């Protein structure tokens, strides 16, 4: 085909211009907004970023001051913990196009998956020099007793570009009538404290004293990382054109209808090129470490499976990617070496065959993918 | 010995998509191409028979 | 040539340059148009008091990259008052040997389970399939227990082991050297697996805990119950058939990526004990275990370790702490007590005479039955791989 | 053509292309050799400053310095404890000099350790704690020090230092050519003695190793050091002689440190990047009068440009969040790292760059200890058109 | 071929011009006194002058015995264990000699024909003899006494004073030659009762309190300045200078009684001599633990299969005395052992009694050619 030579010559001119921008421009990170509020009044806020350069991500710092007003009982931290401080993040392009519409716990897990380690954590070493947990970048107390007050902090990286060396998905925000936007929803007093026997999925603390837990404050700070001082030529800006035409998105969903020993297939959308998959088997307010799933797979259109593995062998594949295990009930599927395009090789789906299904059991599906108009 | 329609051994290459091939077209599409449809069938059968 | 015997420009002149340009062109065609598949091929639960050696037949599909072997074991103690404790190699001694024969009946990898575990550690950059401890309040860590074993089996208690082995055929996911083509109607291809008995997996107090799993006073009564295992084949599907059959990297599928191991003896204190690297291999890593007569020490019985060459005598010659400091850069920890690792991946040893490059241990106290347990990892090539034949049914 | 500004830009583009070509010929054809150059055991009560002569062989890439020590607490009842810098204060100063009297590194002990950490992505030569039942972990004690030396006890210390000449194992920038006949190279090493390594309760534990109520009776017993030289041999030879990267060997990869004083609460305190270097990293240590705090005495750390514009201006907890993205842990209490390796700070591109700290609390005798890491080359400075 | 007889005839003509026109210089390189409880290894960097022929290393020591009552006595290797290990490096960083100290001393004895730098006892009434104490050590050191040791080493580069094969041309634009020297220390030079006296100097019941007070060394450099210049440059022997004369030591173990233990000559060199030291578990015996020694070719033909008293009879023909207990010399200077595929000639020792940790310490000298065969382009 003669049309596969121009679309490879357009990639060669694009990659020539990507290494001009990354080598001859300035990486800036500056604070765009900060605000402290009470979540009883409002918890959904909109952040107007700066319209300059090539934006390649946002760093969101969220703090909290949870107080337990119970008489005698305490609460304990959930498994997702301080990652449920932001309930949702939505990003809008300067042309008002939605890029990322994931939740908070899914944004933390892709931050874990893109690093190879738990995000912004300090690993325990044998060193006698006092490294380790010094500054408390991500921090939350394990229990909050009756009458106590716990201070929380949590960091989110909202990505636009794929990495620091790969400017795919980045946003050129030097446009005149820019509609660039970053929505943020936060945990109020109804979604962060679950009672015993409830679903601790979107909660932060859970225990016998959650009926009188409340926030005192939530403060947020947004920092925008971008590239300033772009190379200007005679014909104008020198830019990686089909790198800024591509989006890099993060979505989440919720599927239901699980039956014991029956395969449950979630289809991949034909227009996206999927890079990763995160499935959370929420078994009716209960989370289990693989002891309620027969297998997980990635089945193609005919019936052919590509990775049909036991839940312990599925976890063995993620341990050579992020060097630990995700929390119990969370399952990760990596496709970065070969993305699931499901337009050039059939209709691929994602299969979970459960062993035990409780009432109101659902399957939350986080996605990460590229998108263009090819 | 070269053949203008030979794509390799026909039991190994009949269901194989081509090199770039993001999405394949159909070989014909009164409503559409007609003699291009008939020559797309003669070229396929010449591949399965080797000149 | 000043340091190496063959100086990589003039050891590239010993290879066909037109055949490796065509070989790299065929590898990137294969990796572009194929798909990574991992399938379960064989599962079996057995009692090792009856049978312990198993031939596993892998599937005849695609270009095979490697095997993932999951071994699960249950161990009863059956002593009156005494307990046993886990050894240093521990659950990695669940597989005593692993042999692979290719479709051409050519032996690829023949080693023990402890040496297969350490090459799996050394190629990752971390202990194999382990979870690090962090400060994060989000509950990461040991949730699924991929590799897991109890540390102490008490008097009248049952322990459950789990261990994973990656049996490599291809070198990496990108370098397809050592991979085999198995897309054939039949092949002479098998995977031989020796497992731990009740004799070799429990050692008494005083005996050599090298191939053992648990060691203690109550080890005479320790029994296995079940050693269920599972084999997963990892291959590339939908090979790019061009003209005259499969487009194949011919030099890559004719090279073997082998993992042999050995045992050298004859050490005396305060002199050099040289282990010769063999001829016409391309060595990538060396692992030495200083079995000092059933005792394993953390460097305190070695003067120095070294890699020696015929001309240009010592290329590295370090203290046992300085040798371990070069290892802490690579795998972010150090190997168990008595294990020493040497990396040769950027400059592989390929030396065209027999004893031209050697590995040196200079010990300082040597017991009676002291030996070095070498484990190698190398490329070799004895065959050529001309193009194949098709069917053409009448 | 014909203008000396663009005539020099053309031959700098050709010299840079021939340098990157000659570099990967060297890194393909050479062989890495590491050999010992000196070992000595001494007493710090007599002498504690040593000078080491490395061998003039090949292309030298750097030095690995093992330092072992023994410390006795001769107090009757009181014990001591480690400081936050700990065994990295076994060496007080590392100075290296070229065979042409060009100073390469003048770190302290702690600053050389932190650059070794930041170039690895982990604490230098440490072992991660994992869940594996196979006995990995801390077996050999590559970097080791007891947390407490009791009254009457003895503690063995071990510490390693990579003194870098070349930048990395794939970038030969800063390496010293030594296969030509020339003067000898010089590696000076000042060690900790019985005056600088033990601090009383209340003294400034910046360059100490142990601190406690029994530090007046603590003393060294021995300090041993071993120096290993890491270099490349069997260099490739072309038709015109040796094939060498000619502007990588004539560039200096350097590791100065410094200090400044005069900090006022809630007033921006600027430390300017003075010379025409290409700065790669920056370590700020806020010695708040002997006290070291975890960001609670700093309002913000920042980096300014010529038109007073902050190119990063973060909270101390957000400054530490960018540190955890690189080395997967936090630097010790009071240490602030700034990575600039993708775009090095160069005060000829966008004007004069400074480093800003706005302190919240300031104690008496407070200072800001800096550590730089940069490139240095020879600046060509052609005239463009008019002279007047 | 005639291209190897003509090129060797131009090498021998150019060697006779160098040996007749040059002048031998011996000059001091470096002297240093040290405490072995502080430093033990020293690297000496001589200048690059002329055609280097070798190095003279004078080692002086002082051993104090701080034991209360018991004394120590000399071992059989004696003051030759002062230098433990000596390495020379080329201007081009090419190793030449990488042997130990006792092996360097015995090759100095074998090249002379007598114990090296010794004085023979004569009947003369004129007071010759041990006047200057060139190589000297006390026999015992009593409890509370101090002994002075002196020992000379010749590190060879050229083969002999009339054969320039092996010599280094240090008029090259590369770099400076190096001479690394490991000396004895307080953990090597004193062996207890029943320990291995192989690399010790003194041995006895008071060795736990024997300490070095000082070791001093001096390095001299023998070279040929005043080199002749022809119509095209330096007249040089191109084969003699592009040839290494090396000294190397090894160690083999794994012996069992009445079985031929074979040490194969690896390493396609031209072996000139062999020294085998039978360390039978810390015990050195005068031939009473060996059945025979031989040099068989390919498990095929013994060429000098002799019992240990006839083997020593061929040594007394050569060095006019015997090497110490356990030391066995094999001379091949007239017809050098030149294996040509790997595994062609071996060295055999058939033991009679083998103790624990019994080993066989080999020491070779040989000629070899190097790489970068350009011959002064």
């Amino acid at each position: 085909q003669q049309a596969a030579l121009r679309n490879q010559q357009a990639m060669a001119a694009n990659l020539q211009a990507r290494q001009i921008v990354l080598q001859q421009s300035y990486p800036v990170i500056q604070q765009v907004e900060t605000q402290t509020f009470d979540p009883a009044n409002r918890s959904v806020f909109d952040v107007t970023p700066a319209n300059v350069g090539i934006v390649k991500g946002f760093l969101v710092k969220v703090t909290a001051a949870i107080k337990n007003n119970h008489a005698t009982e305490a609460v304990a931290l959930t498994d997702f913990g301080p990652a449920n401080l932001v309930q949702r993040v939505i990003y809008y392009d300067p042309d008002n196009q939605r890029h990322t519409e994931t939740s908070g716990w899914h944004l933390h897990f892709v931050n874990t998956a893109k690093q190879g380690a738990p995000f912004l954590s300090s690993m325990v070493t044998d060193s006698p020099i006092k490294y380790g947990d010094v500054m408390n970048v991500i921090d939350a107390p394990a229990t909050i007793a009756a009458g106590a007050t716990g201070e929380l902090t949590m960091y989110y990286w909202v990505p636009l570009a794929y990495s620091e060396t790969d400017l795919t998905g980045a946003v050129l925000a030097n446009v005149p009538q820019s509609k660039q936007r970053l929505k943020l929803e936060f945990a109020n007093n109804n979604t962060a404290f679950a009672a015993v026997g409830a679903n601790p999925l979107e909660a932060i603390y859970q225990g016998a004293g959650a009926a009188d837990c409340e926030f005192e404050e939530i403060s947020y700070t947004v920092y925008q990382s971008y590239l300033d001082q772009l190379p200007v030529g005679q014909n104008g800006y020198i830019l990686p054109l089909i790198d800024l035409s591509t989006l890099y998105n993060l979505e989440n969903s919720a599927q239901a209808g699980l039956t014991p020993n029956v395969d449950f297939v979630v289809q991949y959308a034909n227009l996206y090129r999927y890079l990763s998959t995160i499935a959370v088997f929420d078994n009716g307010g209960s989370f289990n470490a693989g002891t309620d799933i027969n297998y997980l797979s990635q089945r193609t259109a005919n019936f052919s499976d590509t990775r049909k593995l036991d839940p312990k062998t599925w976890a063995a594949q993620t341990r050579r990617r992020i060097a630990t295990d995700f929390p119990k009930g969370v399952y990760y599927c990596d496709n970065r070496d070969k993305p699931i395009y499901t337009l050039q090789y059939g209709n691929v789906g994602f299969v979970v065959n459960p062993k035990t299904v409780n009432q109101n059991a659902r399957l939350l599906m986080g996605y990460e993918y590229f998108t263009s108009r090819t | 010995q070269v053949a203008s329609n030979w794509e390799g051994p026909p039991y190994m290459t009949y269901n194989q998509p081509q090199a770039g091939s993001v999405t394949l077209p159909v070989a014909g599409y009164i409503s559409s191409q007609l003699n291009n449809y008939a020559e797309s069938l003669n070229d396929y059968l010449a591949s399965q028979a080797g000149v």
